[PDB]
DNA sequence: CCCTGGAGAATCCCGGTGCCGAGGCCGCTCAATTGGTCGTAGACAGCTCTAGCACCGCTTAAACGCACGTACGCGCTGTCCCCCGCGTTTTAACCGCCAAGGGGATTACTCCCTAGTCTCCAGGCACGTGTCAGATATATACATCCTGTGCA
DNA sequence: GCACAGGATGTATATATCTGACACGTGCCTGGAGACTAGGGAGTAATCCCCTTGGCGGTTAAAACGCGGGGGACAGCGCGTACGTGCGTTTAAGCGGTGCTAGAGCTGTCTACGACCAATTGAGCGGCCTCGGCACCGGGATTCTCCAGGGC
């Protein structure tokens, strides 16, 4: 039976998801998490959609942008593998 | 009707034919580009009036505009956009 | 009714003199209790009446107290060896070198206290102020007075904080600039008599006012030799690339901080900026000469001298005028020899041996006009040409006799160049200012 | 009487409110005074960057087989432009996405 | 509630990385992701719930969460 | 007519500087071509800060770049700089 | 046979001593020569106070030294000890310059 | 009659120049109207924040056994407290110097 | 007679004085103080202003001066800093 | 150890739906027009202290060139386990719809809090001036690092 | 093969000196406090209706789980290379000077033009409807790629 290599798969997931402009995350997930966060800050509060749209819109961002950085640095332990490692290298250089 | 907004879409539009006058805008890029105006004046204006505070002075100026252009915008753009700014200061003085 | 002839303290020598009446004025000021300025010229024995006031003072008078001798470098095995010759029964200790001499020093003769004189240099004295401080100095000595000629400066502040009894000003030329300069060395000399700032209310209240503290022996007593210079100025126009650069300067791409020091250079060549010289060949041949007044008048005149009597020294303020007149110099196939700061000290005095080889080829000695430490035997040349003038014309005066000393066998011709409607006219008429304000003061 | 009011934009022949702006500088406490030329100059240096980007989204979109820009094609103008990534490199676009972009390493070899 | 940041889904860590550009992912990478997501929002939303106290509102509104993001340094063109 | 350069400024920054700057950085073992390129990593750093610094003076109309003028490009730049007014 | 230290002894001696002191690193005269140099290209006939030559040689070593501890970040992540233009490239793009 | 005068600081309790604060705040062109608390309150908050680095820099100096406080004093507070390096992290102190810090890799075993 | 210069150096001492009665300040240190307080304030102040303009009022109160002082600082220092200056803003309108 | 040959994925072309983008109308409030005034900035003059240019003289610390040896970067190899690609089953997200009421948003009213003004006075700044804290030097005491050698 | 003695190096330490910056005291003047008035911003109450939240049922894509295998991470080994260490030589930095300007800052005035405030009015702009061309969705035929097997 046809099998697709490891690795053939994920180059193209990669072209697909660069080429689309749309959010990976589930909404209703994402909703119960920013309100879980809210409740730590003060009680019964409301959020307008446009609020949580834009939340996941910088989050989405934020991560896409970190992965970016830590597959750099992935690349340079000349590795293809990002590690947790990368990860920690990247927030300590841009200064988290 | 609740109280009226102000916003920059229609000079957007008119500019917008000027370059491309067959070519049309959504709600989302216009909003875009409503932020992205409003994100650049606040800039500029600013920058001029830290200018102002820095030099004793109390008017801003269109050399403070300048002065602002000029530490704000990357080489060609400023450039090009002293070049404008000094021509529409001349038709103004001139046609007025 | 003093000292009437040469001390019996300084052996092998006989003072003359004028040495002899130097020190019975020297004597006069220690008994009235007031420091003087001694500028008796350039010849006259200074360091030898310096020697002979202090083999007094400790011979004829009980203290022989610490004394102290400030000197230039160049000069301090001059003193230890007139010391030593003239008289030896005075104890002097040099201090010199780098910090673990001078600690060994301190640590073995300065603070034992064994010694009676101490001759020490300006940088010895800024870096060992500390323990120069501690004593008490019965007699301070300063040669060439003019380096401290200027208030504010580390060296004036340090001598004023010493603890001292008596003061001594050794120089040549004390006014040089104008009369702040001399109220500064009399302030340090007498502070309670000169503590204020500044012909019957000039000129002759001046003469008055100074006489009681000052003594100049122009050097004409003696004579018998040495013809009298003349000067001639020989006025040159801009050549037309100097002109072009001449407006280019005065009307505002080489930055043009120095407006005055611009306009200079241009008036000596227009090569100094960077691009006014032809393109990449970078060739010799007659664009040096034909671009610069100066040099023009100066390729028409050397081949005459050469032919009559030669041996031309040639001063200049402009290292990068003496590479140009060195390249001038290599095309023609004089002979040359250069001279200037970044010359090291061997080879300047085996330079001026050459030159000054009896029977030699040398042609052309080019000087910085500043370069020099008061001595330079150049006595052998004949005419000295001065590229470019200075704002001090005592600087000049030296330039002029560092070949008119006391070997001199015919007569010198000063030739100084100065372009007409430039600033080197100003240059000059202040020169002048300052000159005559030089004479009518202290000549007279 | 009173003379025919031509907007301040028409005097400087643009398309950007001039008086809008100076409205602006004054409300917003930037300064206590307001020059004349500053809503002029002003609004012709916003006038010049909107073309700028305007023209390069209208390049983009003409090269995707569209005419209405969106802002997939804004934030393909903006960061394939240097002067503009570099004047919005900390601005985040609503679904702008990112550029088509593999490091070599991970290509198949 | 309680058990939400397992609704952030290995699967959608994964889409994300995919448009990050990267072809492998180690085991661990998903809890990491998830306190670096937590980090983010508590931030964000800390200064947009003190906009919104401020304004004396119970809603929070997405001019909150854009002022917070500019204060921040991570403008967000599209919303106001 | 005699030419004769001395150096390029960009040299003045030597190695043994560079040395002592990764000291205090904390590096132990540096290759030999990490110094051509902090040469011009500074250059560029330095040329930002010496244009808006220059901008500031033009606007003041002076000829003189003051420490002011620099710590306010300095704060443009995003890297305030205290101890100098 | 006359007495040598490893290679490594003397460079962690250096790291602890311009760790624990506040000095400038960089001789004046030739970052003032770089400076006006620089200068030169925006605008001729510029003058400098020195105080202004001072602020933009503190932050110059400033920068420099932050770099460098990225670089030898990257460097150990990358299993070094040596730090290489590729180290200095990388903390660079990460940080966005 | 009249009252002798009692500057608003000793009113407040604040080692701080509360009428300084609110002419600046007046002249700095940040609103058309100033607030009597406010400036009490801004005073008030920059007092707490100096004292807080005073007292961390009196303990460095305690420290490296000198009575006079000197910026490597200033910058070793700073630094070494998590709270003071976020609000002061993009800032450079002159002649500070850094921290001591050598990663565990590079020391000999 | 020289110009008038102002600074916070007067006070700074006093503060050095009242925390550590036995310690100095030298020159430059209190150059780095005078530059922090003015970094301070005019950070809080220019949150302030944005954050009165955002809610159209024309008044910076203690409330604004309040959430910019959260907004600003990190958390201990935050709330530590808001109790600071309630007791001066009590203690002011108790009884002067 | 690359060439056909299957399969899977993606692309292009063609036709049917829907949904808002772009136009046209209405009403209002905000900018443009005049007129008058005042205060800010431009222009000038007179002092003082710093910065640029071209030199000199001296001291000395640091850069520089060179050579040797040694950790180390780098390539190569083998092993193992871990992540990937695929198929099955479960789960909860999505979407549409409905319902209720909490709070955002606007308006009217009034009061109280701040800006502006004029006196009055004391707190803070420039200016002098002394003394002591720290820098530096010197001579020890001690802690570290490295090697050679004696002992299995 | 490992562990220790010892030598040499560097470093921490106590003491003594000296100097230049910190800290204090003084006069005075400029900005802050006291007392008042006047007006507009904002607190307060009340109404509306929009938008949020909660709930429910049916679909279906997406998540969770388990399998099987090849590729990638990682440890180990060998080598030769480039960097660290130290030494003798060279250079240029650093300090202290000349000599002349111009530049820039604080002081003090004068003065005129440009920005501000106010009163009218009418045109630009924002909100509201309405409609059709573009974008989307599906469907079918097509091209490109990826993997595997072997006669090249
Ligand atoms: N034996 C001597 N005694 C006194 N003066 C002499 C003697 N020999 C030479 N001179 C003079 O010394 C001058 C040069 O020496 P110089 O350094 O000026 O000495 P000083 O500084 O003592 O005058 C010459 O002009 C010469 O006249």
């Amino acid at each position: 039976p046809h099998r697709y290599r490891p690795g053939t798969v994920a180059l193209r997931e990669i072209r697909r998801y660069q080429k689309s402009t749309e959010l990976l995350i589930r909404k209703l997930p994402f909703q119960r998490l920013v309100r879980e966060i809210a409740q730590d800050f003060k009680t019964d509060l409301r959020f307008q959609s446009s609020a949580v749209m834009a939340l996941q819109e910088a989050s989405e961002a934020y991560l896409v942008g970190l992965f970016e950085d830590t597959n750099l640095c992935a690349i340079h332990a000349k590795r293809v593998t990002i590690m947790p490692k990368d990860i920690q290298l990247a927030r300590r250089i841009r200064g988290e | 009707r609740k109280t009226r907004k102000e916003s920059y879409a229609i000079y957007v539009y008119k500019v917008l034919k000027q370059v491309h006058p067959d070519t049309g805008i959504s709600s989302k890029a216009m909003s875009i580009m409503n932020s992205f105006v409003n994100d650049v004046f606040e800039r500029i204006a600013g920058e001029a009036s830290r200018l102002a505070h820095y030099n004793k002075r109390s008017t801003i100026t269109s050399r403070e505009i300048q002065t602002a252009v000029r530490l704000l915008l990357p080489g060609e753009l400023a450039k090009h956009a002293v070049s404008e700014g000094t021509k529409a200061v001349t038709k103004y003085t001139s046609a007025k | 009714t003093r000292f009437e002839d040469s001390p019996s303290y300084v052996k092998w020598g006989k003072l003359r003199d004028y040495q002899v009446r130097g020190l019975n004025w020297l004597i006069s000021l220690y008994e009235n209790g007031i420091n003087g300025i001694l500028a008796d010229e350039m010849g006259l024995g200074k360091t030898l009446q310096t020697i002979s006031l202090l083999g007094y003072m400790k011979h004829y008078r009980n203290i022989p107290g610490p004394h102290m001798v400030l000197v230039p470098k160049s000069t301090l095995h001059n003193w230890m060896s007139e010391f030593k010759r003239w008289v030896p029964t005075l104890r002097s200790v040099c201090l010199i070198g780098d910090k673990e001499q001078r600690a060994a020093f301190v640590r073995d003769v300065l603070l034992p206290g064994e010694w009676d004189v101490c001759v020490t240099s300006y940088e010895m004295l800024i870096k060992e102020k500390s323990v120069f401080k501690k004593f008490n100095w019965r007699y301070l000595v300063i040669d060439e007075a003019h380096r401290i000629k200027n208030e504010k400066s580390k060296l004036s502040e340090i001598v004023r904080e010493f603890k001292t009894t008596n003061r001594l000003l050794l120089t040549g030329t004390p006014l040089q600039n104008n009369l702040h300069e001399l109220w500064s060395l009399l302030n340090f000399l007498l502070p309670d008599v000169f503590n204020s700032a500044d012909d019957q209310k000039l000129v002759e209240r001046l003469h008055m006012v100074l006489r009681p503290f000052l003594l100049r022996r122009i050097k004409a007593d003696v004579e018998k030799s040495l013809p009298p210079k003349k000067e001639v100025k020989i006025y040159v126009g801009l050549s037309k690339m100097q002109r072009e650069w001449y407006t280019r300067i005065l009307m505002k791409k080489m930055r043009l901080l120095n407006i005055l020091m611009q306009l200079r250079k241009c008036c000596n060549h227009p090569y100094l900026f960077d691009g006014a010289e032809p393109g990449p060949p970078y060739t010799t041949d007659m664009h040096l000469v034909t671009n610069s007044g100066k040099m023009v008048v100066l390729d028409k005149l050397l081949p005459k001298l050469k032919e009559q009597g030669s041996r031309v020294l040639i001063f200049s303020q402009m290292t990068r005028v003496l590479d140009i007149l060195e390249d001038y110099c290599m095309w023609r196939n004089y002979e040359y020899c250069r001279l200037d700061g970044q010359t090291p000290h061997d080879e300047r005095q085996d330079s001026i041996n050459a030159y000054n080889e009896p029977n030699s080829t040398k042609f052309v000695f080019m000087l910085s006009t500043r370069a020099g430490g008061l001595g330079i035997n150049l006595a052998t040349a004949d005419v000295v040409i001065l590229y470019d003038s200075d704002w001090n014309p005592q600087v000049d005066l030296q330039a002029m006799d560092r070949a008119h000393r006391i070997g001199q066998t015919k007569t010198v011709r000063v030739f100084r160049f100065i372009t007409d409607n430039t600033v080197e006219e100003r240059i000059v008429e202040r020169a002048e200012m300052k000159l005559r304000l030089d004479s009518i003061v202290i000549q007279q | 009487t009173r003379a025919k009011a031509k907007t301040r934009s028409s005097r400087a022949g643009l398309q950007f409110p001039v008086g809008r702006v100076h409205r602006l500088l004054r409300k917003g406490n930037y300064a206590e005074r307001v020059g004349a030329g500053a809503p002029v100059y002003l609004a012709a240096v916003l006038e010049y960057l909107t073309a700028e980007i305007l023209e390069l989204a209208g390049n983009a979109a003409r090269d995707n087989k569209k005419t209405r820009i969106i802002p997939r094609h804004l934030q393909l103008a903006v960061r394939n432009d240097e002067e503009l990534n570099k004047l919005l490199g900390r601005v985040t676009i609503a679904q702008g996405g990112v550029l088509p972009n593999i490091q070599s390493v991970l290509l198949p070899k | 509630l309680r058990d939400n940041i397992q609704g952030i889904t290995k699967p959608a860590i994964r889409r994300l990385a995919r448009r990050g550009g990267v072809k492998r992912i180690s085991g661990l990478i998903y809890e990491e992701t998830r306190g670096v997501l937590k980090v983010f929002l508590e931030n964000v939303i800390r200064d947009a719930v003190t906009y919104t106290e401020h304004a004396k509102r119970k809603t929070v509104t997405a001019m909150d969460v854009v002022y917070a993001l500019k204060r921040q340094g991570r403008t967000l063109y599209g919303f106001g």
